[PDB]
RNA sequence: UUAGCUAGUAGGUGGGGUAACGGCUCACCUAGGCGACGAUCCCUAGCUGGUCUGAGAGGAUGACCAGCCACACUGGAACU
RNA sequence: UACCCGCAGAAGAAGCACCGGCUAACUCCGUGCCAGCAGCCGCGGUAAUACGGAGGGUGCAAGCGUUAAUCGGAAUUACUGGGCGUAAAGCGCACGCAGGCGGUUUGUUAAGUCAGAUGUGAAAUCCCCGGGCUCAACCUGGGAACUGCAUCUGAUACUGG
């Protein structure tokens, strides 16, 4: 129901914050080729619990930090 | 090496017309039969004979008319390096509709004029004229 | 009734020990207003003389073209010797849209409402050879019904 | 011409320049006469082409052909140029 | 705030008015809010001269709209003629 | 914004009939009908493809006296419309008010029809229409108003209309000096010397 | 022939601040942040509806009308 | 003011550019690589349709030319819609990461994709059908369109997972 997204957990080093990159898969406006395009986001996790290199599921929230307005909701396939 | 069996198929059809062969064979695929069961229905081949157990082999029968060929043109629209997805309104008219355009939509494989009457677009495979 | 149009007046030369022998060459096309058309490239020592040889070539060796009512039946392209030329049927009451030799060859072909475009070499000898080849293999709905073993309504 | 190369690099349409840059996209520009003289042209033609070295508005020092036959031009004179090369 | 005023849209010496819902701080070229009709003072015969959606107007007065002088006159005189 | 020069000089250029005078005196008794005007007018050149398309369009303009820009506006209008554009174009030419007065033969020439519309002596649906280039709607009447019914150049032009072929799409009267635009004409209802497939292509380079 | 850039920077905790959330500010932690999908730096530029051309694809373009933005001798700052 | 009648006479009311081919339209005379002309090719070195003048003609028109400026023609950056043996162009080869690309078959997923539906995509403009100004320009009614994006419901052939 909620406008939620997934993506790739890139960084988990800084506290209560993870970096998640998102693949948007879009047509070129002229050449028509479908391009994998990457949108990274600073996502507020709690607990610093996310393993690096992971698929998370996120949600747009009120502005948490100077570079961070995103909070996860849940985690799929945490392992390596 | 093997980047497409479909572009392999159409070229083997294309080179067999000029070679004036009566039977063009190749290993078969599930998508290959779904195309080969159109052109018999659309009247561009005469027979296809899918056989083979360990590995299915599709064997075709080329349609020739007045000595010369029937397949005047055979192309590829959605190549593996560049895919084509057109809606029901942007379905083409091959040789002003006299030829046919093979489109695969969610309702299997059919021609464009059937897909217009189906009222739903999809992935245009090739042009046959 | 076979209306005739000259296309090119031209002066080529051979070279001998004495000097240069100028020779005048000419390209013509004939056509009946139906789907019968034929081109002719003549050559002599004289401008009103080489055209008659150009006509006499064109009066023979004709070609039978499946027209529609006043236009083509489907767009098609035409090539001969680097002279890629695209052509296209049009709606009624728009005239011939072409240039060079292509205006002449379609007018004796008896079409009336076309779209046409030349790419590459506009050499009037090979540009009209490309028009003919595209008009030659343009085929009827009736033939492809017979070629595919169907009817017109089984094609539409 | 592969579309991946076309993705990684767009078609660079060539950028053309003006052959008449001193007007700087203007129809006409005011000028000041600096030297009025004649010049022999190149090989296929033989004349004395009346011509003037011109200080412009923007400080440019150009040469500009005097059209017509006969004129009343001096140095330190205010003229107006339209363009066009002389072959 | 919300206004309904007369907006000159026509040639010189021959006026024509788009009487629309607009803003009382914006302008005639610029921002309206919603186009609720038109008016011609050179409305001749065999043609309508004032075609207004007189029910969405009642929706905005219900929201507390502001009605101009001729607009209050002509909405009356439409209802005093229709 | 009118042509004012010699009429038959234009006829000598295009070589054909342009109907520019009343035809009472014979046209060949007024000009050499097959010599172009001036010095080099006898010798016919091998005239090119560009010229005959120009001469065709220069014919049709000089048939109706229409300058190039205003004629181009007819081309833009006919191209916007549907079907055969030249048939649409000739309908616009037949739609002209000063044309129909000549087609009803109220003025002896088109210029003699034009001056009447200029001098306001016409009523269209009972209304005076000063514009000569006005487009005539179907099922309308074109009446001579009663100030200038008494002009001798009106009724003599009626006899010249008797000399000409009567048009078909015009319910014309005589005793009231009025008419009625029945319907639009066809290409077939006009002459055959005007090629549809040339004036289109001239403005479609 | 612009490849490294960043220290309130980047995140946290706590305090403060604003109509509002948030290095918004401060303190204290943490060393992060960013970049070859062009960061950085330089040059040029108000932006869009649109306009012009082109068969289209596109290309160029932003006077007039609009929608937004920015500016008001210059540089500053608050006031109400 | 719009509009309406008188008034008077053909009256008060046409000009630029062009003619060597390109591109519609030519003679004559001056001129002699001079004077010059010139978008290009190119004309003038005593017989110039290319200079200058005249005549004649062509093109437009209350304007006509030149310059500037943008696209088109130009497929001459080729998505639509190019090429690389010698006309410009395949690295001197090999390796290989990121990268792009992927046999076959079954389920799953429904991401892409397709279909439907909601929201929005302001007005103006353009298009279509009308109307109004004597028409036209212009004004204006209605429509379509605004090629999108968001959301929801599907769809399962293909491409993904
Ligand atoms: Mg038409």
């Amino acid at each position: 129901k909620i406008r939620t997204l997934q993506g790739r957990v890139v960084s988990d080093k800084m506290e209560k914050s993870i970096v998640v990159a998102i693949e948007r898969f879009v047509k070129h406006p002229i050449y028509g080729k479908f391009i994998k395009r990457t949108t990274k986001l600073h996502v507020h996790d709690e607990n610093n619990e996310c393993g690096i290199g992971d698929v998370v599921e996120i949600r747009e929230c009120r502005p948490l930090s100077k570079t961070k307005s995103w909070t996860l909701v849940r985690v799929v396939e945490k392992a390596v | 090496s093997m980047q497409d069996p479909i572009a392999d198929m159409l070229t083997r059809i294309r080179n067999g017309q000029a070679a004036n062969k009566a039977a063009v064979t190749m290993p078969s695929s599930k998508l290959k039969v779904a195309i080969a069961n159109v052109l018999k229905e659309e009247g561009f081949i005469e027979d296809f004979k899918v056989e083979g157990d360990t590995k299915p082999e599709l064997e075709l029968t080329l349609k020739y008319f007045q000595g010369k060929a029937v397949v005047e043109s055979i192309q590829r629209v959605s190549r593996p390096g560049l895919r084509i997805y057109k809606r029901k309104d942007e379905l083409p008219k091959v040789m002003a509709g006299l030829g046919i355009a093979v489109v695969s939509t969610s309702k299997g494989v059919m021609t464009d004029r059937a897909a217009r009457q189906a009222g739903l677009g999809g992935e245009i495979i090739c042009y046959v004229a | 009734e076979l209306q005739e149009k000259l296309i090119a007046v031209n002066r080529v030369s051979k070279t001998v020990k004495g000097g240069r022998i100028f020779s005048f060459t000419a390209l013509t096309v004939v056509g009946d207003g139906n789907g019968r058309v034929g081109f002719g490239y003549g050559k002599a020592r004289e401008v009103p003389a080489a055209i008659q040889k150009a006509m006499e070539k064109a009066r023979r060796n004709m070609i039978n073209v499946a027209l529609n009512n006043g236009t083509l039946q489907h767009p098609v392209k035409g090539v001969h010797t680097g002279s890629r030329v695209f052509m296209q049927p049009a709606s009624e009451g728009t005239g011939i849209i072409a240039g060079g030799a292509m205006r002449a060859v379609l007018e004796v072909a008896g079409v009336h409402n076309v779209l046409a475009k030349a790419y590459g070499s506009t050499n009037p000898i090979n540009v009209v050879r490309a028009t003919i080849d595209g008009l030659e293999n343009m085929n009827s709905p009736e033939m492809v019904a017979a070629k595919r073993g169907k009817s017109v309504e089984e094609i539409l | 011409a592969t579309v991946n190369q076309l993705v990684r690099k767009p078609r660079a349409r060539k950028v053309a320049k003006s052959n008449v840059p001193a007007l700087e996209a203007c129809p006409q520009k005011r000028g000041v006469c600096t030297r009025v003289y004649t010049t022999t042209p190149k090989k296929p033609n033989s004349a004395l082409r009346k011509v003037c070295r011109v200080r412009l508005t923007n400080g440019f020092e150009v040469t500009s052909y005097i059209g017509g036959e006969g004129h009343n031009l001096q140095e330190h004179s205010v003229i107006l140029i339209r363009g066009g090369r002389v072959k | 705030m919300v206004t309904i005023r007369l907006a000159r849209h026509g040639a010189k010496k021959r006026p024509f008015y788009q009487v629309v819902v607009a803003d009382s701080r914006n302008a005639r070229n610029g921002r309206f809010i919603e186009r609720v009709g038109f008016f011609n003072p050179i409305a001749s015969e065999k043609e309508e001269g004032t075609r207004l959606d007189l029910d969405r107007i009642a929706h905005w007065v219900g929201q507390g709209a502001t009605i101009s002088d001729r607009v209050a006159a002509l909405i009356k005189e439409v209802n005093k003629a229709a | 914004a009118r042509y004012l020069g010699p009429k038959l000089k234009l006829s000598r250029r295009e070589g054909t009939d342009l109907f520019l005078k009343s035809g009472v005196r014979a046209i060949d008794t007024k000009c050499k009908i097959e010599q172009a005007p001036g010095q080099h007018g006898a010798r016919k050149p091998r005239l090119s493809d560009y010229g005959v398309q120009l001469r065709e369009k220069q014919k049709v303009r000089r048939i109706y006296g229409v300058l190039e820009r205003q004629f181009r506006n007819y081309y833009k209008e006919a191209a916007r419309l549907k079907g055969n554009t030249g048939e649409n174009l000739l309908a616009l030419l037949e739609g002209r008010l000063d044309n129909v007065v000549y087609r009803m033969g109220f003025g002896a020439t088109r210029a003699e029809a034009r001056q009447l519309v200029s001098h306001k002596a016409i009523m269209v649906n009972g209304r005076v229409v000063n514009i000569a280039s006005y487009q005539v709607s179907p099922n309308d009447v074109v009446s001579i108003r009663e100030k200038a019914k008494k002009q001798s150049r009106v009724k003599a032009a009626l006899e010249l209309a008797e000399q000409r072929e009567k048009p078909t799409w015009l319910e014309v009267d005589a005793g009231k000096m009025e008419g009625t635009f029945k319907r639009k004409p066809e290409r077939s209802d006009l002459s055959a010397d005007i090629n549809e497939h040339l004036i289109v292509e001239l403005y479609s380079k």
